[PDB]
RNA sequence: CCGAAGGUGGGACAGAUGAUUGGGGUGAAGUCGUAACAAGGUAGCCGUAUCGGAAGGUGCGGCUGG
RNA sequence: CGCAUUAGCUAGUUGGUGAGGUAACGGCUCACCAAGGCGACGAUGCGUAGCCGACCUGAGAGGGUGAUCGGCCACACUGGGACUGAGACACGGCCCAGACUCCUACGGGAGGCAGCAGUAGGGAAUCUUCCGCAAUGGACGAAAGUCUGACGGAGCAACGCCGCGUGAGUGAUGAAGGUUUUCGGAUCGUAAAGCUCUGUUGUUAGGGAAGAACAAGUGCCGUUCGAAUAGGGCGGUACCUUGACGGUACCUAACCAGAAAGCCACGGCUAACUACGUGCCAGCAGCCGCGGUAAUACGUAGGUGGCAAGCGUUGUCCGGAAUUAUUGGGCGUAAAGGGCUCGCAGGCGGUUUCUUAAGUCUGAUGUGAAAGCCCCCGGCUCAACCGGGGAGGGUCAUUGGAAACUGGGGAACUUGAGUGCAGAAGAGGAGAGUGGAAUUCCACGUGUAGCGGUGAAAUGCGUAGAGAUGUGGAGGAACACCAGUGGCGAAGGCGACUCUCUGGUCUGUAACUGACGCUGAGGAGCGAAAGCGUGGGGAGCGAACAGGAUUAGAUACCCUGGUAGUCCACGCCGUAAACGAUGAGUGCUAAGUGUUAGGGGGUUUCCGCCCCUUAGUGCUGCAGCUAACGCAUUAAGCACUCCGCCUGGGGAGUACGGUCGCAAGACUGAAACUCAAAGGAAUUGACGGGGGCCCGCACAAGCGGUGGAGCAUGUGGUUUAAUUCGAAGCAACGCG
RNA sequence: AAGGAACUCGGCAAAAUGACCCCGUAACUUCGGGAGAAGGGGUGCUCUGUUAGGGUGCAAGCCCGAGAGAGCCGCAGUGAAUAGGCCCAGGCGACUGUUUAGCAAAAACACAGGUCUCUGCGAAGCCGUAAGGCGAAGUAUAGGGGCUGACGCCUGCCCGGUG
């Protein structure tokens, strides 16, 4: 526009919305209040562990587990590897992961966290799935 | 209204380089027989005659083409427009098409070119870009 | 005299929660039509009113993006 | 610094006089008066936040951060208060009140780790209940000394940065073994082992710094005091002392490749590929998307690649992103020109000249601390780091020069703008009056059997006499022909005629003014149609509604009827695909060509031709623009000014709040959530209950059949021990 | 006394508020109201004062008496008397009115409003056998009769039967 138009309203910069809000947030006990904390993990009890699906055309049954966290949050996370120790009532530690297939899903469950056991009988992507150099 | 006459002269000679016209009337205000002086005086004109009357006077610029079919101004540009003025300092003073242009650059002593400006270290409104 | 706290009172803002509800989105080859896209089988759309299970129809005015 | 979906906020507030109070000025406190003060340049309110030097990113402009280090601030369990003291309204002081912990003999007491360690809790998550005052500070002392969880160090953590490592030279039997193989081999590959060799590090054992200068105590010498060589101060030497770290860094000798490498990826982006298992499962994924029996995308092995005591994932910043565009974007059709005007504030301002110096540039002075970034050298074995020296960074203050430009003040000019005069044209508006067709209805004559309507009919109307036809009357609404990419208006819009009042435009100037101009958020107005209120009006039409048709249904299209409404007066609504899907102003930038209202010229008094110029209105077109279609002097070109608006699609113009409205609604206007598209223009096709042309036993024109019966034959089902398998609309079924 | 609606058909009755001045005041709303909302504060006497300020007067002197300071008494200061109780929601009726004198005061009538219909003026309708009147010394914006009831948004379908 002109310099006087760009004085007297100026650029509005474009909003930014965080891609995994439930880490962007935090709780304080006595305080009864809902602080902005921007953590990476965080730890919740399993509310619900099942198996569900995607939707269209990739089609392939999925893992999903239904956490509620330490700020106070139930969310879906996902259980990424072959084979997971987890039942209702697993304290699991979140990190944030979007799972493009299964919608409404947007951590993941780190596998080698607190309760969340290293998956079983893998040697390549050891460091990610949680399990420790096995032996040679 | 024409809200100012120098960018109005910058497009005048801009529009009669596009067309190749050799001729251009302007109604000559004394800044715009300063640039057309300066632009005589650097070759980017043939050549330019003022024209002395009671209703405000007529500049006529003669475009040079000097070779087969070369616009010796390619373009013009007007920097320090009417609601955003530029200034520039004398170690901020712009050199354009590095050398190979020209900026119009009316510093306190007199309306100035680059080079004039640089070597008489002073600034003062940046109002033409000449290519 | 001032005076923190406390007390009483009437308002203001903000978060929860609430039988019930209204529209919205997404979903396993569900039901009813076929409104639009072609002259889409009544040219379509815009505003407005009205009616109708529903897309929609109809009136009036406007538009071609016939 | 974020919100206007916070617009009104103050009353000791705003001033005065006087007093008190203060280290001090002051509504800082009080009396008495005055009605002030802040305000769209954002008051107030709400939300958030210690501020900065600096730090990260970036080409930079910027954007984000405010850890360490350093400055200022505020706080000390929460609120209030004072005391003392030079300085506090005081972290380890006091008095009070509240909550909490503790003790109590029940009367009353004590406490405040947001000091260094540590504990519990919250959490994805961050350390030792260590040594020393040796060094640098502090406090006190005349000093020795004491105190010092500041500070020096030490410990834990790859938490970060940096530096050295896990070997090196030679080595073809390309050993064994892995993986792959068209089984010729290829590869792990000189990589192992062979030979030779180093010791940084590992370890053992010796030697052992700088960090120390001092303070104080002596002796001198110079000197000031002194009644004096006492004695003390001050300065220079000249000695004797002092280490937590710590026998630490460091140096030197001995020994063995011995102790020392992992993580991620390999489809593309993106460097790096094969094999086996799986079979839309298990799973991968940042995106495109992998995987449904030949998976370089999943899992494993080999290999390769990237880095490397790190590597990968995550969370946030910044870049990429010209994706908020000042640098550096846009609005005809992709998102985007307010429906349009009149205009306040704001922004912008034609020409000549004098002057001013606020902006601008330049000089000097001060300053923007130290550390940091940067430059130059130096020291740590190099590096990180340290150190020295400089630079940089202000719309900063004072001061001095310039006068081109912006601005200020004065004087001049006429082009822009406007007044004057002269014509011209117009459905420009508002009020009243009048007309002629036609439509309906009414009365009467003619007269007889239909009319109406449809794709076909039926409902309706009609023998109680219709439709047709002739005459008369009532009443309402629109104004054929003119009529035209013609005119006027800002837009909506405006078509009979006539008058009344009234707005604007265009043309010719020269008489005047002399920049009086442009644009314009907010405000004020106009604003099609439908709708609303009140009162009239009602001829045609016609939502709604009813009947008849159609149809599977037909709340539709069709037909027959017909209410509100259409009409008028005033008031409200305030919306349109309100369109040129194109804001207003101005200037510039080839032509050709119609046309509307003017002007002037070259012969003619004319008719009229030509030339020339305006302002409006069409089409084709050069340069230029554009993604293309196209625009192109009526711009979508080239520019300048100003305004409005856009930043993926949906949710959604939704919900909430507010304003306006009788209402219907209008305006303002999100968010959770959800997708990787939505979109424009064009191309190739295919299709059309689109147009054109054509053809074929395709249709028609005929002739004979099939479908019915009997049997032959093949096929579906069904019966089966099996009724073998294959074909399955044309293009399977007397088929293989 | 203590409790306080546990009484009860139901806070019936009783208690409580109850004056003047100042402060302050909501939902909703037809913008008027609600509202005296609510909820608070002060009310004596004395001296500063025959005052600040007014009325009359030519002045004297008479009335009226806000505000402040100081102080004094009481348990208590409109010290007696008699002068709103208030708030939240719902049904009906808009409301002010009227009504069964003597059981029912209402949600019933009435009402402004709306609507339908009649009626050309010797109107219609009404009273009376009739004269004579009312309507009305009125004239469709008038006058009777039926219905519904302010206001706001609306008032759908059926003309077969009875009118």
């Amino acid at each position: 526009p002109t310099i006087n138009q760009l004085i007297r309203k100026g650029r509005v910069s474009k909003v930014e919305n965080s891609k995994s809000p439930a880490l962007n947030k935090g709780y304080n006990s006595f305080k009864k209040e809902h602080t902005n904390v921007s953590s990476p993990q965080k730890r919740g009890v399993c509310t619900r562990v099942g198996t569900m699906t995607p939707k269209k055309p990739n089609s392939a049954l999925r893992k999903y587990a239904r956490v509620r966290l330490t700020n106070g949050i139930e969310v879906t996370a996902y259980i990424p590897g072959i084979g997971h120790n987890l039942q209702e009532h697993s304290v699991v530690l979140i990190r944030g992961g979007r799972v493009k297939d299964l919608p409404g899903v947007r951590y993941h469950i780190v596998r080698g966290a607190l309760d969340t056991a290293g998956v079983e009988n893998r040697a390549q992507g050891r460091s990610k799935y949680g399990t420790k150099k096995p032996k040679a | 209204v024409m809200t100012d006459p120098i960018a109005d002269m910058l497009t005048r000679i801009r529009n009669a380089n596009m067309v190749r016209h050799e001729k251009l009337e302007i109604p000559a205000s004394k800044l715009k027989r300063e640039i057309a002086e300066i632009l005589k005086r650097e070759g980017f004109i043939r050549d330019v005659e003022f024209v002395e009357d009671s209703k405000q006077g007529i500049i006529r610029v003669f475009l040079k083409y000097g070779q087969n079919n070369e616009r010796v101004i390619t373009g013009l540009k007007r920097i320090s427009k009417p609601g955003l003025r530029v200034y520039a300092k004398s170690n901020e003073v712009p050199r354009v098409l590095n050398g190979l242009g020209i900026a119009i650059i009316s510093t306190s002593q007199g309306v100035l070119t680059d080079k004039e400006a640089r070597a008489k270290q002073a600034g003062g409104e940046v109002l033409a870009y000449v290519w």
